[PDB]
């Protein structure tokens, strides 16, 4: 079956790390110290924990590539059925993707993608 | 937005950007630098100090741990403010074989800061590149002065010693062999589109605001400005060959990197009409030349101010004497010390990728910062 | 005779579930620590069995002597030491708690450790990472 | 007198095939990837900078450096220790994964070197901050003697032992106190050129 | 030469059983090792199996090795002009070792590095210290190899002719 | 080196490829040379050098 | 409107063409010989006034001290005593520690005997500091040059330039 | 000899002194505290564009602290620039000079190193803080009279 | 698509001039900052596999894969390389694709060493304006050639 | 790379076999089993592409 090596393969490939892990365990020593479990900051003592706080208008590319992903996975069954189908199939998909250059460009034109 | 938004980060001693143990304690908003911090002195040595209680052929090794890649300059500062101050005069092959070394000390500090600007921006092929020619400026440099750096060849009323036999050749088929290494250097930095889209419009500075930081070299060069020291003080040799002052107009890191350039040209062009037409005679002066009991030299009682054109700016001595070998106060000028506190306004509301581009654009190693 | 060495330092009472956690963000940025080979003083709760240190309780002082075994210590030789780094520490009452203090205290604690050393009471841990004597060679008097 | 003295110890082991050729496989990959930590300071790092470039280069014994400590075995202190800097090498050496090897480079990191003598903040020598393992004397040493106290640390890593590790870990002895000192807030807050134009205050 | 020379010169060799057998035999051994380094470790590594506590010297600053490793000898620590000539006595180095060695240790190996270095009466010397010291093995590096190769020390410090191999 | 480093990876622990020494007269490190001028000292390298220095 | 597409591929063009410069730059670098040299197999041959390990003549010194003023820090350690029978300076001990010492030459060119110089040997690495304190006997041992060293290959900067 | 900005200074009623020349004939003055932060501007006025350096020194120890400061020109097509040396004493018990930051940038740092290693506050320095040494040093190292508190890792490497 | 392929999966990838999540100069490592042991080098791996399986996907997408012949041509070489089935005829296959991937494997290992590092601000513009439009650009010529197919 | 090795073969593998045996080190202020976990879903999720 096609679909059985997927499964041991999947599986191997979830061991390999795990094998690694225990490897690493069994072989490096330990030798854990209150200053090399310190967070590194560059040598000086690191201030409060991390975190930053990005601005909105960074990171609004993030929704256009929500709707993106959607409108290409939709686009591969349409390629997949492009040969058994006709200029029907075309006429189908060329909406689609007019539909997504247009909200590219009202992406390009309102500032969303804009850094 | 005040706090608890902004993330205060220590770019500290310890980061492949900063130079030596420079420290950055940056506020960042989503990449966005807010401002920073600038903490130096993590190499404070208290050079000062040292320069009292020490006589001046015991404080000579300690003079190229400033400026450790421009030492040639460093020495030539402490070597002529005492003889300026004695009024010993300095021959004219001394002063001929001084300019060379000069101009090399030149070449080499403004390669070995080519090297870690564009390893900062992100190539690092041209840090070996660079490496390749300052072997041979150190070659050149172990063959005169008999060390790759801490030459200890400058000293006062004259040099260490003379040229050896060879050295003019040499130095001159290095020169024609930087010249295409410069040419290539050229070629596949200067119009690099990553290169440029990096470098082309950061740390604009305005000549106004360049000449009331204290700025100097080519810092203050890259805003409009023509101020060099070696034309304006008439230093050495430097009125009889012919060279252009390198400055730029507009005020970026791409002004400043051109001027490096050129100034490397102009140098190389400066080292090859000094070995065209280098004099004879002697190198040390004999006045000075004389089991018992040596003093050293003993400074008069009186102020004293030297400069110097370093590769990163002006390098400038404060010498106060005592009627005695130690001095009584020795201030140093530096010229990255002064060049760095315009950094937090520059990278004020940038980003935070451009803090490697903006320091890289200054020449500032920390051993010169501080002392 | 007798006891000798009877001041017997009391440590703080020990906590459990420690858990290490960082400077604040008014506090962060500074060292509020003297470090350095054999003496590590720092302004936070450090325990040994689970090697936790908490930075933000800065009201203790926590005193590890030797982590890279140089010399060899006994029990005795450490309640000398931390009796004399109590007394060092109730010397210095009113303080400010910068680095410029704890270096103070970790450099009189390390010339203590050093005349220890050659009065006989501690002598050289062989069987260490390394074998540099950093206090001084063997020398014979 | 600074006497030394050797504690109590049992019996190694003792193997045949497995433990031996293990130990001396481990001791050999270590050998041969000592990944410096890229840790510069002064002048010497520009000597380290000239065994990083293409004349003396760095891979022929593997030798890449890594910036993060995590990722690197050996530190290789280039330049004085200042008293403000010092707390920061320690902390770097500390953060690095064991097992880690220290070369002190420089007369200015075996004893302090020309500021042994009247500087008021070079540390005299990282040995009293960090177990060092081989002393490089020289201002600016020759790559090539870089090179060569590299050597000599490897000649000193591929005869260790299991037992070695046994010797590299802390014994982590503590003592916790009530200080009653000032506790006060950090100097340098991070607030910098703004709103400086308003800090005149005729 | 080839064909034996670009061979494997692999660390998996059967010569231990031999490189132990002639360091018993043979208390002084001269060793030669290649020029990076660290193939030195696969053979100290079994003397200090053994039982045996290594001595690092370094040939360089040894100073009369007489005494220096044998004698109580007078050192002077480097004043830095702050503090008068001091005159310091140090022990004996190999029989301060050896008397503070474990009452359960094979003996003392003294690894003389960069032993080129030293003179040829300062090799006889080397070689000949086992023979005061009963417990001691000495070895030292006279220089490098493609391939690692020990002979006797006294065969090269000129006590015995040198034999080809 | 690519498409083979399966096999390479094999033969490579068996193998060595150190530099000689100068003279080929050296059977042993202890071996000293017959006349100790024959040997070419001073090769260059690559801003003045040709294949023949290597 | 179509000016500004023409003007987006002249800028493009441009950028692709200049990657291509740098890529066949760098890529020349290939057909270039290596500028590597092979420490240890290969060693570069000091200078002629190349400063390394001090050399001293027990026989020549007078105990003047002027070495240790001469130099920046006072590290060298001359121990002497007068002896009286002709009242001239014994020496009893001389010592350069080379962990202080940064070789700046200032002793070898201010000793008015000439008894101090300096040799090409570097690569002076001890595993002990205090191991680096050389005495009397230690300075006065003949330097080991590279050029009687013959498994490797003495390495010449440049040529010889002595026609 | 009376020098141009000191009979500039003169001819406008500035009060000053005049403590003669350097070796390359540089004009030295004494400028008083108080009026130092009014005669900056007035220095700058004149045409001094760029402050070189700004120095401390101890004219003696137990004594005055003396702040100095270093002038020039920068301009185009002037052949010789105009240099002026001017320094300021304060005493040492509570050293206070004015600061210039807000007349020439350059002394931003400059006079931090001024308060890190003499001591001398400046008033008007928004950042006056410790930039070489340490920021929770106690003591300034450059003056004559300093001395070293015995830390552990400045004596000899035993 | 083959230029939008090639820098797209140097971008995903994660090679230079697209580093910047381990960009060395900015950040000290990046998300490998902390990482030590056998993480780091799990963290090394996937990199070098990822880029493994880029040039594998350029050489079976784009390039013929373990096809080497001109048909149109007559080329004795390939007609006989083709020609070969059976054992010989993988192996020859197998060689073949490992040669293709080694051209796109020389060529980003080149790219890392030679070109400078992006910026973050323009890896988004050069991501979303340059390469997206183009890319819808693409899909639209390839359907209007396919419509000659059917 | 040429020491590890003929030409600097086993040099990687050094790599590897030190990373092996180098300390497993955990952050004491994060989070234990995101970091254990991270690596390992990048190195399968980019396996299984093969
Ligand atoms: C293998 C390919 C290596 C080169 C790919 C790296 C990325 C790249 O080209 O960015 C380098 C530059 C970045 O170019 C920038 O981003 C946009 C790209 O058009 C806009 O042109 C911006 O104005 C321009 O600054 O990309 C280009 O200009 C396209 C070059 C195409 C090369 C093929
Ligand atoms: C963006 C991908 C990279 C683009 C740039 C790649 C680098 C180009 C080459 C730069 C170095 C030039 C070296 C010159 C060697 C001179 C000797 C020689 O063999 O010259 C031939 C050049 O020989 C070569 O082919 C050079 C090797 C190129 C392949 C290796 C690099 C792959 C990437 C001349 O033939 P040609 O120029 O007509 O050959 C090229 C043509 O397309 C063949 O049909
Ligand atoms: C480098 C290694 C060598 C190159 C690759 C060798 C394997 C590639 C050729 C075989 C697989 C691809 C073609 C499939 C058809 C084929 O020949 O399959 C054989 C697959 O052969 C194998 O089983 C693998 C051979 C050993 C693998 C290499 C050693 C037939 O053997 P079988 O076991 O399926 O049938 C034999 C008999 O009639 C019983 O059914
Ligand atoms: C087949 C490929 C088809 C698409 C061609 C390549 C993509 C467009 C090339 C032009 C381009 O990249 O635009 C530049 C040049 O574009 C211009 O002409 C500048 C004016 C931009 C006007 C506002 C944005 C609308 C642009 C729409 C472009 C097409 C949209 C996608 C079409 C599929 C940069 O403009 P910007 O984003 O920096 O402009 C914003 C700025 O603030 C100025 O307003
Ligand atoms: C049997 C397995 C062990 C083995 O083959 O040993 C080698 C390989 O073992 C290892 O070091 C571990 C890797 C396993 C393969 C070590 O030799 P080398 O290749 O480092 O030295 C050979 C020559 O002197 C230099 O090339
Ligand atoms: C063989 C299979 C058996 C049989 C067991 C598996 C062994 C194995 C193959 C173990 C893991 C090996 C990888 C595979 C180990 C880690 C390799 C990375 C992958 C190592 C990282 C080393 C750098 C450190 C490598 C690239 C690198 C090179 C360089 O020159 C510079 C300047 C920099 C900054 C770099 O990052
Ligand atoms: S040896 Fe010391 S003083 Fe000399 S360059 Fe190196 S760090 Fe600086
Ligand atoms: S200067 Fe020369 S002769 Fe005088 S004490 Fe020093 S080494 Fe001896
Ligand atoms: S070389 Fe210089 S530092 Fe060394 S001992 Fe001589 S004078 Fe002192």
């Amino acid at each position: 079956y096609e679909y059985d090596i997927f499964w041991a393969f999947l599986i191997i490939s979830s061991v390999i790390p795990i094998l690694a892990f225990l490897f690493s365990g069994i072989l490096a020593p330990i030798s854990k110290g209150p200053e090399k479990l310190s967070s590194y900051e560059s040598g000086i003592e690191p201030m409060g924990d991390a975190w930053l706080q990005f601005r909105i208008r960074y990171y609004m590319f993030a929704l256009v590539f929500v709707v993106f992903d959607v409108e290409t996975v939709f686009l591969y069954p349409w390629a997949m059925s492009f040969d058994i189908l006709g200029v029907s199939v075309f006429i189908e998909a060329l909406i689609f993707v007019l539909i997504l250059i247009v909200g590219l460009v009202y992406a390009w034109r309102k500032g969303a993608l804009e850094w | 937005t005040t706090r608890k938004d902004l993330m205060i980060v220590n770019m500290g001693p310890h980061h492949p950007s900063m130079h030596g143990v420079l420290r950055l304690i940056v506020t960042l908003d989503g990449e966005d630098v807010i401002d920073c911090e600038p903490i130096v002195g993590y190499l404070h040595r208290g050079m000062e100090k040292i320069a009292e209680n020490r006589t001046i052929i015991q404080y000579l090794p300690y003079v190229t741990r400033w400026d450790y890649l421009a030492t040639m300059f460093t020495e030539a500062i402490t070597v002529n403010g005492p003889e300026q101050l004695g009024n010993i005069q300095v021959p004219k092959r001394a002063s001929y074989i001084r300019v060379i070394m000069l101009e090399l000390s030149r070449i080499a500090s403004h390669l070995l800061w080519l090297g870690p600007f564009m390893a900062d921006i992100g190539a690092q092929t041209p840090f070996f590149y660079i490496l390749r020619e300052r072997e041979l400026i150190y070659d050149l440099f172990e063959a005169a002065t008999g060390m790759r750096m801490m030459h200890n060849y400058f000293r006062i009323g004259g040099v260490a010693a003379d040229l050896p036999y060879g050295w003019i050749d040499k130095c001159l088929d290095f020169c024609d062999y930087f010249l295409i290494g410069l040419t290539e250097y050229q070629k596949l930095i200067t119009r690099n589109p990553i290169f440029l889209e990096r470098v082309e419009n950061v740390g604009i500075i305005g000549g106004e605001e360049a000449i009331n930081w204290g700025l100097s070299g080519p810092m203050l060069r890259a805003s409009g400005i023509q101020w060099d020291l070696r034309k304006v003080d008439h230093y050495e040799c430097y009125d009889e060959f012919d060279w252009e002052v390198q400055w730029q107009k507009e005020g970026d890191s791409l002004a400043r990197y051109l001027i490096r350039i050129g100034e490397m040209a102009e140098s190389v062009k400066i080292i090859q009409q000094a070995l065209e037409g280098i004099p004879g005679g002697p190198y040390e002066n004999l006045e000075i030349r004389r089991k018992k009991p040596s003093p050293a030299f003993e400074l008069s009682k009186q102020e004293l101010y030297v400069r110097v054109e370093a590769p990163k700016g002006e390098l400038g001595i404060f010498l106060i004497g005592d009627q005695s070998v130690f001095p009584w106060r020795w201030k140093i000028r530096p010229p990255g010390f002064i060049n760095l506190q315009i950094l937090p306004q520059l990278v004020k509301k940038m980003k935070l990728a451009d803090i490697m581009t903006i320091l890289g654009s200054i020449d500032i190693i920390m051993g010169e910062v501080d002392r | 005779e007798m006891k000798e060495v009877l001041k017997r330092a009391t440590p703080i009472e020990a906590q459990v579930n420690v858990k290490s956690r960082n400077l604040e963000r008014e506090y962060g940025g500074q060292w509020l620590s003297s470090v350095t080979r054999h003496v590590r003083i720092y302004a936070a709760y450090i325990d040994p069995v689970t090697c936790a240190m908490d930075q933000t309780q800065m009201d203790k002082l926590t005193l590890m002597i030797d982590p890279t075994d140089e010399f060899l210590w006994n029990d005795e030789t450490l309640n000398k030491v931390y009796v004399y780094f109590e007394e060092l520490v109730d010397h210095y009452e009113g303080a400010p708690l910068t680095e410029y203090t704890l270096r103070l205290i970790g450099s009189d604690i390390e010339h203590y450790i050093r005349k220890m050393l050659y009065e006989g009471e501690i002598k050289y841990n062989m069987n260490s990472r390394v074998l540099n004597f950093s206090m001084g060679k063997p020398r014979m008097k | 007198m600074n006497s030394i003295e050797f504690p109590l110890l049992d019996q190694i082991a003792q193997n045949s095939v497995i433990s031996t050729t293990s130990n001396d496989l481990s001791n050999w990959s270590r050998l041969s990837s000592l990944w410096p930590l890229l840790y510069g300071t002064s002048c010497c790092f520009i000597e380290f900078a000239s065994l990083i470039g293409s004349r003396f280069d760095f891979d022929r014994y593997g030798l890449v450096p890594r910036a993060s400590p995590r990722q690197a075995d050996l530190i290789l202190t280039a330049g004085t220790v200042t008293m403000k800097m010092a707390p920061s090498l320690l902390r770097l050496y500390e953060q690095m994964p064991e097992p880690k090897y220290v070369i002190a480079m420089g007369a200015c990191t075996i004893t302090g070197g020309m500021f042994s003598t009247d500087s008021y903040s070079t540390v005299r020598g990282v040995d009293k901050l960090i177990p060092v393992d081989v002393y490089l004397p020289g201002c600016p040493p020759k790559p090539e003697a870089v090179i060569d106290a590299i050597t000599k640390l490897r000649k000193k890593i591929s005869r260790e032992i299991y037992e070695d590790r046994i010797k590299s870990q802390p014994k982590n002895r503590c003592f916790t106190i009530n200080h009653k000192f000032r506790v006060g807030r950090s100097i340098h807050t991070g607030n910098y050129d703004q709103a400086l134009l308003y800090k005149y205050k005729s | 030469i080839g064909i034996r020379d670009f061979i494997g010169g692999d660390l998996v060799k059967f010569d231990l059983g031999t490189w132990l057998s002639d360091v018993e035999e043979h208390k002084a051994i001269a060793m030669y090792s290649p020029h990076e380094g660290g193939y030195e470790g696969r053979y100290l590594n079994r003397l200090r199996y053994q039982g045996y506590h290594f001595l690092d010297v370094s040939a360089r600053g040894l100073g009369d090795p007489e005494t220096t490793l044998t004698k109580v000898h007078p050192v002077c620590p480097p004043h830095v002009g702050k503090q008068p000539i001091a005159r310091w006595w140090f022990p004996p180095e190999v029989d301060y070792r050896l008397e503070a060695l474990p009452s359960d240790a094979k003996g003392l190996v003294v690894w003389v590095i960069e032993a080129k270095v030293l003179s040829k009466a300062e090799l006889q010397f080397l070689a000949m210290l086992p023979s005061l010291r009963p417990k001691v093995r000495v070895i030292a590096e006279c220089g490098n190899w493609r391939k690692v190769m020990w002979k006797p020390l006294k065969e090269i410090a000129g006590l015995v002719p040198l034999q080809e191999a | 080196v690519f498409i083979f480093f399966p096999g390479i990876l094999v033969w490579a622990p068996f193998l060595n490829f150190r530099k000689f020494p100068r003279d080929p007269t050296m059977k042993y490190p202890w071996s000293k040379p017959e006349n100790p001028s024959e040997v070419k000292g001073g090769f260059l390298k690559y801003p003045w050098a040709t294949i023949e220095d290597y | 409107m179509v000016t500004g597409f023409i003007n987006y591929g002249q800028q493009t063009i441009r950028a692709a063409r200049y990657i291509g410069q740098s890529f066949m730059i760098t890529l020349s670098h290939a057909n270039r010989l290596p500028v590597t040299i092979q420490y240890p197999y290969e060693k570069l041959i000091t200078s002629e006034r190349f400063r390394g390990r001090i050399h001293f003549e027990f026989d020549k010194c007078i105990a003047c001290e002027v070495c240790v003023r001469a130099c920046p820090i006072d590290l060298p350690v001359v121990d002497w005593k007068l002896e009286t029978d002709i009242r001239k300076k014994r020496l009893l001990n001389y010592s350069i520690d080379f962990g202080i010492c940064i070789f700046c030459g200032n002793c070898v060119e201010y000793c008015p005997t000439n008894c101090l110089s300096m040799t090409e040997e570097y690569e002076l690495s001890t595993y002990d500091r205090h191991e680096l304190n050389y005495n009397q006997i230690a300075l006065g041992r003949l330097p080991i040059s590279i050029t009687d060293d013959y498994t490797i290959r003495t390495i010449l900067n440049s040529p010889q330039t002595k026609e | 000899m009376q020098g141009r900005l000191s009979a500039w200074l003169v001819k406008h009623g500035l009060v000053h002194r005049s403590l003669g020349f350097d070796y390359q004939g540089i004009e030295t003055l004494q400028i008083k505290p108080e009026d130092w932060h009014s005669i900056a501007v007035i220095l700058y006025v004149y045409g001094y564009n760029y402050l070189r350096s700004q120095c401390a020194y101890d004219v003696a120890p137990g004594g005055l602290l003396a702040s100095v400061y270093h002038l020039t020109r920068i301009e185009y097509g002037v052949d010789q620039p105009e240099e002026v040396c001017i320094k300021v004493f304060a005493p040492r018990r509570n050293p206070r000079i004015p600061s210039v930051f807000w007349v020439w940038k350059s002394a931003d740092f400059q006079e931090r190193e001024s308060y890190d290693m003499f001591g001398i506050s400046y008033d008007n320095h928004p950042r006056l803080k410790r930039i070489l040494m340490p920021e929770s040093w106690i003591g300034w190292p450059l003056r004559k009279d300093y001395i070293v508190p015995n830390f552990y890792e400045i004596q000899d490497a035993y | 698509g083959f230029i939008v392929f090639i820098i797209s999966s140097l971008a995903e990838c994660e090679r230079l001039p697209f580093d910047l999540p381990e960009a060395e100069e900015e950040l000290v490592a990046g998300y490998q900052t902390e990482y030590s042991g056998i993480k780091f080098g799990l963290f090394y791996v996937a990199s070098y596999l990822n880029l493994l399986i880029s040039s594998l996907f350029v050489t079976v997408l784009y390039l013929g894969g373990w096809n080497l012949s001109i048909p149109y041509i007559f080329i004795s070489e390939f007609f006989e390389i083709n020609k070969i089935d059976g054992v010989f005829g993988t192996t020859i296959g197998i060689f073949i694709t490992l040669a293709k991937t080694f051209l796109f494997l020389f060529i980003p290992i080149t790219t890392r060493w030679t070109l400078p590092r992006l910026r973050m601000d323009q890896l988004l513009n050069l991501g979303w304006k340059f390469l997206l439009p183009i890319s819808l650009g693409n899909l639209l010529l390839t359907t209007s050639s396919q419509l000659f197919s059917l | 790379p040429e020491y590890a090795g003929p030409l600097g073969i086993l040099q990687a593998l050094a790599d590897g076999t030190k990373l092996l045996f180098k300390e497993n080190l955990l952050p004491s202020r994060g989070d234990t089993y995101l970091f254990s976990i991270g690596p390992s879903i990048a190195v399968i999720s980019i396996l299984l592409g093969y």
